[PDB]
């Protein structure tokens, strides 16, 4: 049993018609204090995989060297280590959430949620989530923390069900994203204008995208706002 | 204190109420008697909290003796049990409550009926053919639904209240030093001073 | 739960109800109380379910592997201990059983031994185990005799699962009836207490306090 | 929350963000800390909303009840019925207040009132969560008898860092000029802060 | 609970959810949480359900009297102030979470307040449970210059956000639109979208399916003539 | 301890065609004791039938209150109090005692005499008013009759018909619940006949 | 403090046929007041033609289902491919659940399929292993609203044959398969009305001689 | 100071009348005149608007006055008595009924109620 | 469980040992042996929490069995009270020690003396002519103080012990259904029948 | 306590203050915080000087060993044996280190661990109680590829300001000075940076 120190907040990802998208603020809370703004919370497997962690960030740091490890130890002795046998989302997911249930159960869990984002080798959409707990669940749209609470409402209008998802492109799936982090941002106390994101599409690969901000923000009409009442 | 009974037969109610007062680690007394006469026709047996309970019964005694001067004339037993649910549950929400729980065995000469009220410290009334307060319900409810007769008579009353004292006496772990039996009927109270 | 066992002339009478709770819920009234081990071994459950179920079917096995090894039946005294002692280890840990172990060996005749979670093992002639053990021991006490028939004492066992059935709260459902001899136990059927309770009070003349 | 209070050379500017947080949720991102107790009388509110919100009423009302007998009353004596109540009811009251006042015989004045309901008369006052991070900064910086635009850009820069390491500080940096001219609001986006 | 207040042009629309729940159980399918402090004063609560009607109905009761005694339509301020000196006496044990809403001779207002007793002021405010449900939709969708028609369709899709993605919000959406130099519309159960679909079978059973032990005729009438 | 759960009970009111019907069982306990099977918890004022669940000192109490306040409204009104104007009087009464609460889950159940109208409404302890179509439901067995009452009723069932429909819902909840039972009233009630009805239930 | 244990709702349903078994449950997992997956299946079939559904803490519940579906397999390799009896997969959940009695599996667990002799069979679990076979189960969160109607509805419990008046019982007449499927959606449909924890979807696992059959039904996603 | 008269100003005289109500009524007598008449499908009730000053706006002053929804009340006697006792028939009918039964009083038991107030002015001290 | 007495008289030690079993509210069993021969002229009685106590009085009973086997030979009632006392000053800074509280009444063969030795379940061990564990001390002490001799016979020893259980049965609360007697003598040990 | 390092274009430099108090008393008012791990690897410690004086003994054994088979390592080695003592007991542990070197290849680095054992490499670091105060000045203060003499002003009106506001900060000014030309140790007294 610990407490989070240096935390991350909401990681927010849907799925599309030809992939995943996911994304997550570059910001490490030191409780109230907005500490370090410089931390990629989006880490990369190969190239078809993200793994978007919230929570403790030395907890981070440390799956972030597990997935390191597992990549090296995936090429010993494996002439198709870039090829058929390959690191998979669905294979990285599971030794995380393998870890994550093992680590609660002898009571001293990796304080984080993680939602594993990727495209399998028969070019399917994985998205699942893993949590402290060891409780995995997936989903058309997926987000931790306040994410969960403000990004799913918006990113569920856009992919209510699974056979919204042929019907959802890209830019659409992208537009949600980005208006859900704006959101994040007026309303999360603990979020930061600056994030991360990556698509993970069946044809163009991995496309991850770094100093993105939050634009387009309404701030005018707070000029009109007097008193608190009278 | 710790074990009252009460039975409602025929023609009478009976009371049994346990003579040994406990305090702390030693028995002080093993001639108590747990009751109160409210009127000719009523007697009130009581249990709880040290203090409490006679004093209570004292105050509930005085108030139905002040009503009767008053009206030259005796409340009904339901009226009497009326009165006293109503001063518990008024007390359960007092500072400090009364922790008394009460059996009112009444005779109604207008009725020519004997009734039986159990009451607890909440305010918590029902009319009986046979009750009791604390642990006693446990051991002796199961002999009184197994051998209860409406009918019965008041000496077949008072044998079937020697089962109780015997499954009691065999199964409690506390020794209550014998009960002080009493019959309210048409004719008023008496005391069995053998039992 | 409610469970009971007494000897007499005729020889062992086990009497348990069919209630199992979980707060005020009523979780089942099919759950089976009473556990044949073998041929002249009954074991009883009270307390948690999970832990008898658990351990008085290992007892079972423990058993078997005693007259495997020692070519002869165990004796109730063997086989309660072998549970006691069991419990004994895991005392603190949080075991909640209280059971009765009947058997009938030709060196020890009719015999049960209370056995308990705390580790407390009793040699008795009546036993009353469970929430409504206190019902059940007041007409057992009041009709109890040596000399019953089994055809009377099952009845006062059924009767006294009736009498804990109505007024404890957490017991009910319906009345396993085992009657254990010479030569074994000899199952004497389900009898539901919705049915039961009307059918006692009609002939018996008792529960006069209900309106039926 | 991060509010602050600064004098200067024409008479004292009000410095507050506009976010209120419920937990780590921002219930509102547009909130007003600067509250009229009197025309040239104001006061930064931090700690318990509904205490805060409470107390200021009060006071307008005891101001407004005493202006109709006395006229015109001093900063001084608005301090000391915000004290009067904050000092009297500090077991039940979470309230950090600054107030702010403007006379044409004092000129600017700045009393602060933290937890305990004690009173601080001072050049300039900073106070909220946010103000924690800005000790080091307002004191190299401030300096007395600043002009109004140096006194505006001092607050905006305070605030802007305040308002950048706090979680609890955020929106938009709403300031209040008390002069001999009268009473002007300014307010700063953002956009335009987050670049200094 | 999941009720929003938007501004409008010309006025002020509140919304809400019509589910009550004790603990995980609804026990209310249809509860209308929109009550009215005066004609043209409206206000939604969220909390404790007792406590967010009771102080309604004491502070339309007084406003009605106050209305009576000065000659004058009544404040949405006059309701405001007398709401949160209430609550905060009460110290947040009074738990009425509400969004205050009308139009008066002054204008059109929207006002939030909680049991504490701290108010706020907004051009769309969002309460309860499904409040971040609802906020998320309010912040992705208003702008300045609604009109009556977006201002509805904005507010009832804060309440859906609330129904579908909340658990302690769902059924029908209630509104309440208040427009300047106009009667208060009060449109209870604006959407239907959890309507029941139709079971598989029939539990109407055959008559004498119970046992009965005793019948009585009960005599609800007075005591009798004659 | 739980003031709600000591004595144990449950009462149910339904709606039906021009009838409403409301239910309780018979039980008060000490906890797991059975102590009486003869408590009524439907009482009722003129035409208005109050069901009320929970601690049974504060259900006697109540009862005590509403028909003392009921004979003072028909002396000064010269008329039986309505089942919406009552539903509103405890209310009021509940939340008076906000902060020192009875610890009770009453049941209103009757017809408007004069617009004829079924009328049936539910309270929380603090007097938080539930005025539903179709069923309330109160007290230890509430899950398991909210479970039977909304897979079992049907809208506009004839008195005779609503008799069972109620009967079985509460029959089958108080069996599944350790603290009721022990015996079932229903009341059909019509615009001017009532008929009451004792319940044949298993005494476990 | 780490609390270990979580509650992820859901509601499930095991009823045993004359020839054929079912187990139903929601598709709704949750945590407090958020939906966390609309469709997240929640019945497994398990091989040997054994449905499995562990109901409560989702993590327990995948683990146990997981080791369970592990058991089957060793059972396979130790004793020749023989195919492991419904009686006997019950007795070998009571070991992996009381193996955990002192940190238990937080989940109400149901199995359903067929005995030796061919006849529907529900095996009913308690979360430290206590077991026993029954014609009628619902376990999870609206566990409390669904078995009572089932005790009515199943068994005719309280139910009896009009004209003589609670003298004689409703006789319990045998249910086919589509009988047993318009009670568990009549079940999931009044849990979803009451309970805010049930709704989303409906998946049954049908079991017979022939093998293990899945449906499929949309609830209400309020 | 306190309010030292806590007994009686009406007082029964030798031949059995109420003086000070007496002296009420001949005020009222003095007062303009008032009426009420009832209709089968309504209630009309009038009075003289006697303004003391013709540079006095007599719509400010109402004689006529709404005490519930479904209830109106006129006058005749002195003016300021009148607006008093408005003001607490208004209340009484929230306090002592609205607030208990959720719907305003008949008019019958809102008149008990003024009645009650002016009796209770005829005997308090 | 309850309670448990031991004196030493001139030729012999008398155990006496409630017979009470209770578990909760109810009294399981009246006839209940609290003691063990450790060996022909050594037994012990025992009172402390269930299970622990029967478990304790077998362990010492098999392991001073074992050491008559092997030896051939029968240890003195003070070295079996000192090997006991040793277990339970081992058992008070055991993971779960024993809750145990003992008397051991032996007869010495070599030295033709009786000998009574109390030992707590802390390993507190003390030679005595009378001794008691639990509230049983508080009543008998005073009694034992003041009829205690050193040379009274064994019949004097027992009405001494019968006056005692008397005052136990008169002022403590439990009813403990009275007491199994025991005496070590050089003849070893036998059970008074009737008491 | 206060400590930071600033890393400028001749290398790193680290400043720490010389209090060390138990409870509100100054158990030592001249304590050395700034302490070697290697010749031009140092680091600043702060919270348990119990906990951060057993760490940063293991650290300078663990790179003496590595040194004796591996050659000189890198600052980022340091910080990695640092986080791996810090991460893996974060229960028994509290500490907040800042690791400050000098490579020739690297140039200066530095890398700050706080509480929970994560790691964070960053052109300038703060630390300890008095920190919060300065992050506001420090902010706005702080340019990459300082000179020396700016550095050290840098460091000295920061911690001066940071020394002011915090009681548990103060004494005197230590810093160390990690460059290709060696290892300088500097100390200001409070006459010195009071007055600044
Ligand atoms: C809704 O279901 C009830 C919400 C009301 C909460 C207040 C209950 C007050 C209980 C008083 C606590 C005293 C218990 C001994
Ligand atoms: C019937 O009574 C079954 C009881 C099952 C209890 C399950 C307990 C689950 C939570 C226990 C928490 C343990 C913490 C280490
Ligand atoms: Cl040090
Ligand atoms: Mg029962
Ligand atoms: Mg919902
Ligand atoms: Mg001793
Ligand atoms: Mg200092």
């Amino acid at each position: 049993t610990q407490q989070p120190i240096v935390t991350g907040t909401s990681v927010i990802s849907m799925k599309y018609d030809n992939g995943v998208i996911i994304a997550a603020d570059n910001l490490g809370s030191y409780g109230s204090l907005l500490r370090f703004n410089g931390v990629e919370r989006l880490i990369p497997v190969g190239d078809n995989t993200v793994v978007g962690i919230s929570g403790d960030i030395s907890d981070m740091q440390h799956i972030e060297r597990l997935l390191k490890d597992l990549v090296t130890e995936n090429a010993y002795d494996n002439p198709l280590a870039d090829a058929e046998e390959a690191l998979e989302p669905s294979y990285i997911f599971e030794y995380l959430a393998t870890v994550m249930y093992q680590r609660r159960s002898k009571m001293n869990p990796l304080w984080n949620a993680i939602i594993v984002a990727g495209v399998q080798s028969n070019g399917d959409q994985f998205l699942r989530y893993v949590n402290l707990l060891g409780v995995t669940y997936s989903s058309p749209t997926l987000a931790t923390g306040f994410g969960a609470h403000m990004a799913n409402p918006l990113l569920r209008k856009v992919v209510d069900r699974e056979s919204d998802i042929p019907k959802t492109t890209v830019q659409v799936a992208e537009e949600a994203i980005v208006n859900a982090m704006r959101v994040l941002y007026y309303r999360d106390a603990r979020s930061s204008r600056n994030f991360s994101l990556a698509i993970i599409d069946k044809n163009t690969g991995l496309t991850f995208k770094k100093n993105l901000q939050v634009e387009n923000m309404k701030w005018d009409f707070a000029k009109d706002i007097k008193g608190y009442g009278t | 204190m710790d074990i009252i009974l009460g039975i409602r037969v025929q023609d009478s109610v009976i009371l049994a109420s346990s003579k040994a007062v406990t305090r702390g680690i030693s028995v002080l007394k093993d001639s108590d008697d747990k009751t109160r006469q409210l009127s000719p026709h009523t007697l009130m047996s009581f249990a709880g909290e040290a203090g409490d309970t006679v004093q209570f019964a004292e105050y509930i005694q005085a108030n139905i003796q002040l009503y009767s001067i008053r009206e030259d004339y005796e409340l009904s037993p339901q009226a009497v049990s009326s009165f006293v649910r109503q001063e518990l549950a008024k007390s359960i929400r007092s500072r400090r409550p009364y922790q008394v729980n009460v059996l009112i065995g009444g005779y109604d000469k207008k009725k020519n009926k004997p009734e039986l009220y159990q009451i607890d410290y909440l305010g918590t009334k029902v009319e009986l053919p046979y009750g009791a307060h604390g642990y006693s319900g446990f051991y002796t409810f199961s002999l009184l639904d197994h051998h209860y007769r409406p009918d019965m008579t008041t000496e077949e009353g008072l044998d079937l209240l020697k089962l109780c004292v015997q499954e009691l006496e065999k199964r409690m772990p506390m020794d209550f030093k014998g009960v002080i039996v009493k019959i309210v009927d048409k004719d008023g109270i008496r005391q069995v001073d053998d039992f | 739960t409610t469970t009971l066992a007494f000897r007499f002339q005729g020889g062992i009478i086990v009497a348990v109800d069919s209630r199992a709770t979980a707060g005020n819920w009523v979780a089942s009234q099919t759950v089976k109380k009473v556990i044949e081990i073998n041929p002249f071994l009954l074991g009883t459950m009270a307390g948690g379910a999970a832990d008898c179920q658990f351990w008085e079917t290992w007892l079972g096995s423990q058993c078997r592997l005693h007259e495997l090894r020692e070519k002869e039946r165990i004796s109730v005294a063997a086989a309660s201990k072998i549970l006691s002692n069991l419990v004994y280890q895991y005392k603190g840990a949080g075991l909640s059983m209280g059971t009765m172990i009947c058997g009938y060996t030709r060196k020890e005749g009719p015999t049960i031994y209370y056995v308990d979670s705390d580790g407390t093992r009793l040699k008795g002639d009546i036993f009353c185990v469970g929430s409504g053990q206190t019902f059940a021991y007041g007409v057992l006490d009041s009709n109890y005799k040596w000399d019953l028939s089994v055809e009377d004492a099952l009845y006062l066992g059924k009767r006294s699962i009736l009498a804990a059935a109505h007024r404890d709260a957490y017991s009910g459902g319906s009345v396993n009836l085992y009657h254990v001899t010479e030569d074994g136990w000899i199952y004497h059927g389900n009898h539901d207490v919705g049915e039961l309770f009307w059918k006692v009070k009609e002939e018996e003349g008792s529960f006069n306090n209900v309106i039926g | 929350t991060s509010i602050m209070a600064v004098t200067f050379k024409d008479g004292v500017i009000l410095g507050a963000d506009s976010r209120t947080t419920t937990g780590a949720y921002i219930a509102n991102r547009v909130t007003d800390k600067l509250t009229r107790v009197h025309d040239k009388i104001w006061c930064c509110r931090s700690g318990s909303a509904a205490d805060t919100q409470a107390i200021a009423d009060i006071v307008q009302y005891h101001l407004e009840l005493y202006t109709s007998q006395y006229g015109t009353p001093s900063t001084e004596t608005a301090a000391s019925v915000f004290k009067e109540l904050c000092y009297e009811n500090k077991d039940n009251l979470t309230a950090g207040i600054i107030v702010a006042g403007y006379d044409d015989k004092n000129k600017g004045e700045v009393y602060t009132i933290p937890l305990g309901g004690s009173v601080h008369k001072l050049p300039y006052a900073i106070a909220g969560s946010g103000s924690t991070f800005i000790y080091g900064y307002c004191d190299k910086n401030f300096r007395e008898n600043m002009s109004k635009e140096e006194t505006v850009d001092f607050i905006k820069h305070s605030l802007s860092q305040a308002i950048k390491w706090d979680g609890s500080s955020g929106g938009v940096i709403r300031m209040v000029v008390l002069t001999a001219a009268g009473v002007e609001r300014l307010i700063f986006y953002p956009d335009e802060y987050e670049q200094l | 609970t999941t009720i929003v207040g938007v501004k409008f042009n010309n006025g002020v629309v509140i919304a809400a959810d019509t589910r009550s729940t004790q603990g995980p159980i609804v026990a209310d399918k249809n509860c209308a949480k929109l009550h009215r402090i005066s004609p043209k004063i409206w206000c939604a609560g969220a909390g404790t359900a007792a406590d967010t009607e009771a102080v309604t109905q004491l502070i339309g009761s007084n406003i009605e009297l106050h209305s009576l005694y000065t000659s004058r339509e009544p404040r949405v301020v006059s309701a405001l102030q007398m709401l949160k000196q209430h609550l905060f006496k009460y110290q947040g044990h009074i738990g009425a979470y509400l969004i205050v809403a009308g139009v008066d001779p002054t204008g059109s207002h929207l006002f939030s307040i909680h049991a504490h007793g701290s108010t706020d002021v907004g051009y769309y405010l969002s309460l309860g449970s499904g409040s971040l449900a609802a906020m998320a939709v309010l912040e992705s969708h208003w702008k300045q210059d609604l009109t009556k028609e977006e201002a509805i369709k904005l507010a009832s899709d804060a309440i859906q956000a609330g129904i579908w993605n909340d658990l302690g919000s769902g059924s029908n959406v209630d509104v309440c639109v208040m427009e300047i130099g106009k009667d208060a519309e009060y449109l209870r159960n604006y959407l239907t979208p959890n309507v029941r679909e139709e079971k598989q079978k029939s539990y109407k059973f055959p008559r004498g399916t119970t046992a009965v032990l005793k019948e009585s005729i009960v005599n609800i009438c007075d005591i009798q003539e004659e | 301890s739980d003031p709600s759960s000591i004595n144990g009970g449950i009462v149910v009111a339904m709606t039906g065609k021009d009838c409403v019907a409301i239910a309780c069982d018979l039980r008060l306990g000490s906890q797991s004791l059975g102590v009486s099977n003869k408590f009524e918890k439907i009482f009722h004022y003129g035409h208005v039938f109050l069901g009320i669940t929970g601690l049974a000192t504060d259900v006697t109490t109540l009862n005590e209150m509403f028909r003392y306040k009921t004979n003072l409204y028909k002396l000064k009104e010269e008329r039986a109090i309505e089942p919406e104007t009552f539903t509103q009087l405890v209310s009021s009464s509940l939340y008076e005692r906000r902060f020192g609460p009875y610890f009770v889950g009453p049941v209103v159940a009757g017809i408007n005499s004069k617009s004829g109208k079924p009328f049936i409404a539910g309270f929380d302890l603090i007097g938080c008013i539930d005025e539903a179509k179709d069923f309330i439901v109160s007290g230890t067995a509430s899950d398991q009759l909210f479970g039977m009452c909304e897979s079992l009723y049907e809208p506009n069932l004839e008195p005779e018909d609503l008799f069972e429909t109620i009967s079985q819902a509460l029959l089958n909840a108080a069996d599944r619940d350790a603290l009721s039972g022990w015996g079932a009233v229903v009341y059909i009630i019509k615009k001017d006949e009532v008929v009451k009805r004792y319940l044949k239930m298993r005494q476990d | 403090q780490f609390n270990p244990y979580g509650d992820n709702g859901g509601t499930i349903l095991g009823i045993a046929g004359e020839d054929f078994a079912v187990l139903a449950g929601d598709t709704r997992n949750i945590t407090d007041y958020s939906i966390n997956s609309r469709y997240e299946p929640k019945v497994f079939d398990c091989g040997d033609n054994i449905v499995m559904s562990a109901n409560g803490f989702a993590a327990d519940g995948d683990a146990l289902v997981k080791r369970f579906k592990n058991s089957v397999k060793w059972y396979h390799f130790d004793h020749n491919d023989k195919k492991l009896s419904i009686n006997s997969a019950a007795r070998n959940i009571q070991h992996l659940l009381y193996g955990k009695r002192f940190f238990p599996y937080y989940v109400h667990t149901i199995i359903a399929g067929l005995d030796e002799d061919g006849k529907g069979a529900v095996y009913s679990f308690d979360p430290v292993g206590s077991y026993e076979r029954e014609q009628c189960r619902a376990g999870g969160a609206a566990a409390s609203l669904i078995m009572p109607f089932l005790d009515n509805q199943v068994n005719f419990k309280n139910q009896y044959e009009p004209g003589t008046n609670g003298k004689v019982k409703k006789p319990l007449k045998y249910l086919s398969v589509e009988e047993v499927i318009k009670l568990v959606r009549d079940s999931f449909t009044s849990a979803t009305e009451r309970h805010i924890q049930v709704g989303d979807g409906l998946e049954i696992l049908i079991v017979t001689k022939d093998g293990v059959r899945k449906e499929f039904y949309e609830l209400k996603r309020d | 100071m306190t309010d030292r008269y806590s007994f009686s100003l009406t007082t029964f005289s030798p031949s059995g009348k109420l003086g000070q109500i007496d002296y009420a009524l001949t005020a009222v007598k003095q007062g303009v005149t008032s009426l009420g008449i009832k209709a089968t499908n309504g209630v009309v009730i009038a009075t003289e608007k006697k303004s003391s000053s013709p540079l006095a706006m007599s719509e400010t002053l109402s004689k006529v006055s709404l005490l519930t929804p479904d209830i109106g009340a006129v006058y005749s006697g002195m003016g300021p008595d009148y607006r008093v006792l408005v003001d607490k028939s208004r209340k009484v009918a929230h306090t002592s009924y609205k607030r208990i039964y959720g719907e305003y009083p008949p008019t019958k038991l809102l008149v008990s109620e003024v009645a009650k107030i002016m009796q209770e002015a005829t005997q308090s001290g």
